[PDB]
DNA sequence: GGCTGCGTACGTGCGGGTCGT
DNA sequence: CACGACCCGCACGTACGCAGC
């Protein structure tokens, strides 16, 4: 019994005190400024007073800040394209103005709108786009890497490696980086290898001189390796 | 002492009574259709003018339209001062709900940390409301429903869609099933891209990623666990024979319902680019 | 110190609401 | 479609503190 009544008082503490929190903030965001604060009824008779003063473009303008995009309604005929198209592709009603958005889309993605057009939503590409409707709207979103194995043997890389030392990925895909390494600290690689395994996620910068900041990867969910990323360049 | 008590009660009764009177006016000069306006709390009606008058301060119907989710707007406070009529089609609740008030008081604890960061231009980050939907419902008795929210800052303006769940689905596009450290379990492929469900099946998706992107898909992965489900940016993952194909994946948790354990994955995954650099 | 208007609080009984079973 | 179960907005009365013909 008691518990609800104090209970009660507390709630309801709350309560008026968020009112008063309202009444200020209302009391600033209202024009009338003053002295300092008048009393309550005061403050929303002026509220009411200046509420008297008095949409869908600024919902438009809305959408154009929040996305970056546009609007379209088509048949693959176009019937009307919005302005904001310019901020985003350019071509405004060049390509565009009464065309098929088909002479607009990448020429190899042009089956995959056909066979969207029997709600509807997709995603395309457009000359310089993620796309929705029922008519509809468009909006937009000297190192090289080497994945290895637990033994050095490799996986993955990135082609710009060419550029750096002047090699091609097959003839390095599946063989050894220690088969690579200058016999002197052909070591030095294995210890850093035999370290990154042991220490779990975080890098590791050795120099063979090519610098290289190996770190291993472990599966997110189960947190077991399998694979080493090393970002390897030159100096 | 009796006599100034009496005229304390009275005269404290014509201060309510102008009270209710303001009120309930403050309720008239709304932009509300009055069929819900007067009807409403006067705690409300100080959320939702507060809400209104920002709104017009901080400043056809074919554009919201064609859009998917709703329109969310916040200050640096978090008091999420509009949202869009179209709220109604998603998470159950209505506007006027929600028009003016904290932002985390509506999502989900454990979740906050990111508004917080993200009240510190281009923003695309997941959030995690509370549908009360399945038709509309009440709270408590409502649940946690997930957004992807893209949106930009002047004071922060959000668009946030809703996901496909995968237990109400629906030539470009191929699903995908996974274990949880995702290793195969079940695939639809090769026209697209190269390789086989038979060949594949049991592998590490991690494995036939590109590294440059594979920074991005751990974290989306990190979200994906963590979160409910995520729509990712754009892979350049791997061929038989070929380079990198840009490819986008809308990707969700299964949770076996008995005592809603997480068992399972499956991705839905689109396709955007060709085979690129064939050797 | 008297007594007043005057206003903002805290406490609470009561009508209308909604959830569980 | 009920009934006490409770929770809540909104009255309500009364309290404490400011000012001042």
């Amino acid at each position: 019994e008691r518990l609800a009544r104090e209970n009660h008082s507390e709630i309801e503490r709350r309560r008026r005190n968020k009112m008063t929190a309202y009444i200020t903030e209302l009391s600033d965001m209202v024009p009338t400024a003053l002295a300092r604060k008048p009393d309550k009824l005061t403050i929303l008779r002026m509220a009411v007073s200046h509420m008297k003063s008095l949409t869908d473009q600024e919902l438009k303008h809305l959408i154009l800040e929040a996305a970056d995009g546009f609007l379209f309604i088509v048949s693959g005929r176009v019937v009307y394209v919005s302005d904001s198209v310019t901020p985003v592709l350019n071509q405004p009603q060049s390509e565009w103005f009464g065309s098929t958005l088909y002479d607009q889309v990448h020429p190899d993605d042009v089956d995959k709108l056909r066979e969207q057009l029997s709600r509807r939503s997709f995603i395309c590409r457009m000359r310089c786009v993620h796309c929705t409707g029922y008519v509809a709207i468009g909006r937009l979103q000297t190192e090289f890497i080497s994945r290895h194995n637990i033994e050095g043997i490799f996986t993955f890389v990135d082609h710009r490696c060419v550029a750096t030392v002047g090699y091609q990925p097959q003839e390095l895909l599946g063989k050894n980086i220690v088969e690579f390494c200058h016999p002197e600290d052909q070591q030095l690689l294995r210890d850093s290898f035999q370290q990154v395994v042991k220490l779990k996620g975080q890098v590791l910068s050795v120099m063979f001189w090519m610098r290289t900041s190996s770190f291993t990867f472990q599966n997110p969910y189960s947190d077991e390796i399998e694979y080493i990323i090393c970002t390897n360049t030159n100096v | 002492s009796e006599r100034r008590k009496e005229k304390s009660r009275d005269a404290a009764r014509s201060r309510r009574s102008k009270e209710s009177e303001v009120f309930y006016e403050l309720a008239h000069q709304l932009p509300l259709p009055h069929n819900v306006s007067s009807h409403l709390d006067k705690a409300s009606v100080m959320r939702l003018t507060i809400s209104y008058l920002r709104v017009r301060k901080l400043l056809d119907c074919f554009y919201l339209k064609a859009l998917d989710g709703f329109v969310m707007v916040l200050t640096d406070d978090g008091d999420m001062v509009y949202i869009s009529d179209n709220v109604n089609k998603y998470m159950g609740l209505t506007q006027f709900e929600l028009t003016g008030h904290s932002v985390f008081d509506f999502t989900h604890p454990c979740d906050h940390e990111e508004m917080r960061e993200m009240l510190t231009t281009q923003r695309s980050f997941f959030l995690r409301m509370k549908c009360t939907l399945t038709r509309t419902m009440n709270i408590k008795s409502a649940t946690w429903k997930v957004l992807h929210c893209t949106g930009h800052i002047h004071c922060l303006v959000l668009i946030c869609e809703p996901i496909p769940h995968p237990s109400n689905i629906e030539s470009k596009t191929f699903l995908s099933r996974h274990s949880l450290d995702m290793k195969f379990s079940y695939c639809d492929i090769t026209e697209l891209m190269g390789y086989e469900p038979e060949e594949l099946l049991g592998r590490s998706i991690y494995e036939y990623y590109h590294a440059l992107d594979s920074d991005h898909l751990t974290k989306t992965h990190h979200d994906m666990f963590t979160k409910g489900q995520v729509t990712t940016g754009q892979y350049r993952m791997l061929a038989k024979r070929g380079g990198y194909v840009w490819v986008e994946t809308q990707a969700t948790v299964i949770y076996n319902t008995k005592n809603s354990q997480p068992q399972c994955i499956v991705c839905v995954n689109y396709v955007v680019s060709g085979i690129i650099q064939h050797d």
